[PDB]
């Protein structure tokens, strides 16, 4: 049983975008299939099922007329239509399925989500700075290093250090919106400083909204 | 003092099966009254009649209120076979009876709507043993058991209810089925009258 | 719609200790409600179904209870992995939730280990200069980063961000960014952040010359 959520991304407002749920491990129109939304730093607001066998649908308040939840017996996949997008629109959007064959009312499959943004603006790929160490560093002791990802619209962003085989010791931090109306964040990751001179320190960073693949060498001056 | 009818008039009524319960017992009433914010559509009784349930004094008075479909006339009997009697609501049949199908016009502004009309339509227990079916009859003057795994109102049309007992409720399976009838232009409901007579204390005469 | 109101907002006890959620509806919901776990990054867990339903794979520290407008979700033994943002939902009519409570560990006090990075050339050619300043796996949240160019105090132009608590050790971690440009950076010689934090003595200096 998998939920795999796709079709998310920028739109402007008054626009339009068709989430897609490609479901597996079980057959959708058994289940109520139900469409979640949460705001980013926000709560969980209910969007729209549709029904079991024989499809009835129901929407919530703020989003009524405007959005579709739509299905494909075949494909086995689950619909989310949404027009005249609003600001307020803007949430990652989770495809949710019945806990039963019967009504049930919660769930426990959710899927991963993808985020909606909903502005004027426009896309813009991020500069990948590093942020290197120092000479200084502890010699038999820990060590820090990292990206700066500066300047980018919109969110999500990615970054993996050593293509994910490097997870200990990493932290990145929350986008923060700065003044010009972009987005920046960092990620950083401390090492023993034996292995400064020894390892190779890669991070890979990712902004699919804007097609930006970055792989970036962080090294000693 | 008046009985307090009011709180039928303010809310969302019931569904069948959540069939709101008002318990008079002493006081003095204007059920000629109450009727009259409403526009009757079907008033029968049973062991007592339309003018002498208006007129006479009883020990005990109960009103059972609803939202229910006039479209469902057939359903709501003292001699109904079907699924309301049967799963939802039924009414003692030793004690003097009434059953009022009525509707709230335009004039009558405070009672909210509910989405739709609910109804059980089956109500069964899987007993432990895996094998055996006992449909779960209402008794009169009661809830049927599936009230705590049925919604407020039943969302869609063919939505089955199953829930797993623990061994002290029995241990098997508690399962149900709902339908819906679709919400009418003014919503219509039904009303149920039970009165106890005796022994020397009616003292729930009229106004 | 129906309201759910959960209580308290936000709330933090330290390991082993009984925490106590609680959720009222605006109508009575007939035992009608999940509660659910979404830790940091990621989508919600289903603890409870019915008002008082274990879904199975949940520890037996999780315990819900109540029905009609009154619930509770008790965790009691707390433990480092329980951190996160707990909903609840009512199912009684179109689904609402809970506005939300995150659920803090207390924790030993740990001091913050301070990193300091000179901008690099890259982004001094592209004319923009950015200083930042490392925080690294403290407790608890509260911690005061001030930046000393020529050791006069910076103001209005930095920039912080903390991580979510982490799983396993319960501490954070903090990024503040100090920009200028490449014509007023070059302009002074020694960058330094200060940190202050109760878990260190002397607010610490993490310093760097150009
Ligand atoms: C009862 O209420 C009705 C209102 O339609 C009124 O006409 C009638 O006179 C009342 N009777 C008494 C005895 O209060
Ligand atoms: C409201 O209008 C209905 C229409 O059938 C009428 O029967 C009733 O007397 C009116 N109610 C009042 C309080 O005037």
């Amino acid at each position: 049983v998998q939920l795999l959520e796709t079709g998310g991304g920028l739109v402007k407002p008054g626009g339009s975008l068709r989430l897609s749920c490609a479901a597996s491990g079980f057959s959708l129109s058994d289940y109520y299939m139900n469409w979640i939304r949460q705001a980013p730093g926000k709560g969980l607001e209910w969007v729209a099922y549709i029904s079991s066998s024989s499809g009835y649908t129901n929407y919530g308040d703020s989003v009524k007329g405007r959005f579709t939840i739509s299905r494909d017996h075949a494909k086995n996949s689950l619909y989310l239509q949404m027009n005249s997008l609003r600001v307020e629109d803007t949430a990652v959007y989770y495809c949710v399925r019945d806990r039963d064959d019967f009504w049930s009312g919660y769930y426990k499959h959710w899927g991963l989500g993808t985020l909606v943004t909903v502005s004027s603006a426009s896309t813009k790929g991020p500069s990948v700075f590093p942020l290197a160490p120092s000479s200084k560093s502890t010699s038999g002791g820990t060590a820090a290093l990292g990206c700066l990802v500066k300047d980018y619209f919109p969110e999500p962003v990615t970054v993996s250090w050593n293509s994910g085989a490097l997870t200990s010791g990493v932290h990145t931090f929350p986008a923060v919106l700065q003044s010009s109306g972009l987005y920046s964040l960092s990620s950083v990751v401390t090492v023993p400083s034996s292995s400064l001179g020894t390892q190779t320190y890669i991070c890979n960073v990712n902004h699919k909204p804007s097609n930006t693949k970055v792989d970036k060498k962080v090294e000693p001056k | 003092v008046e009985c307090d009818f009011s709180p039928l008039l303010s809310g969302t009524p019931p569904q069948v099966y959540n069939f709101k319960r008002l318990v008079f017992t002493n006081c003095n009433y204007n059920l000629t009254k109450l009727l009259s914010l409403f526009s009757v559509n079907d008033f029968t009784c049973s062991q007592i009649s339309p003018a002498a349930i208006a007129s006479n004094c009883y020990s005990s008075l109960i009103l059972d209120y609803f939202s229910y479909p006039l479209s469902m006339k057939s359903d709501l009997s003292v001699s109904s076979a079907g699924p309301i009697s049967q799963f939802n609501y039924k009414q003692s049949f030793s004690n003097p009876t009434c059953l009022i199908l009525a509707t709230v016009p335009h004039n009558l502004t405070t009672i909210t709507k509910p989405l739709k009309y609910s109804y059980i339509n089956k109500c069964s227990r899987l007993l432990s043993d895996d094998r055996t079916e006992v449909p779960q009859l209402v008794n009169a003057n009661q809830y049927s058991p599936c009230v705590s795994i049925v919604p407020s109102t039943v969302w869609e049309d063919g939505d089955y209810y199953r829930k797993q007992l623990s061994p002290l409720e029995g241990g098997g399976w508690l399962v149900a089925s709902g339908s819906t009838v679709a919400m009418t232009e003014q919503l219509q409901m039904g009303f149920g009258i039970t009165v106890q007579y005796g022994t020397d204390t009616n003292s729930v005469c009229p106004k | 719609a129906i309201r759910m109101t959960q209580s308290p907002s936000f709330l933090s006890a330290s390991v082993g200790d009984r925490v106590t959620i609680t959720c009222r509806a605006s109508q009575d919901i007939n035992s009608f409600l999940a509660w659910y776990q979404q830790r940091p990054g990621k989508a919600p867990k289903l603890l409870i179904y019915g008002a008082s339903n274990l879904e199975t794979g949940v520890p037996s520290r999780f315990s819900g209870g109540g029905s009609g407008t009154d619930f509770t979700l008790t965790i009691s033994s707390l433990q480092p992995e329980d951190i996160a943002t707990y909903y609840c939902q009512q199912y009684d009519k179109l689904p609402t939730f809970g506005q939300g409570t995150r659920l803090e560990i207390k924790r030993t006090v740990a001091a913050p280990s301070v990193f300091i990075f000179p901008p690099s050339d890259e982004q001094l050619k592209s004319g923009t200069a950015s200083v930042v300043c490392l925080l690294n796996n403290f407790y608890p949240r509260e911690a005061k980063v001030q930046w000393k160019v020529d050791n006069a105090l910076q103001s209005g132009n930095s920039q912080e961000s903390v991580t979510e608590q982490d799983s396993k050790d319960s501490t954070y971690s903090l990024s503040s960014t100090l920009t200028l440009s490449k014509a007023d950076y070059e302009k002074h010689k020694v960058y330094a952040c200060e940190v202050t934090h109760q878990g260190l003595s002397s607010p610490v200096t993490k310093s760097f010359n150009r």
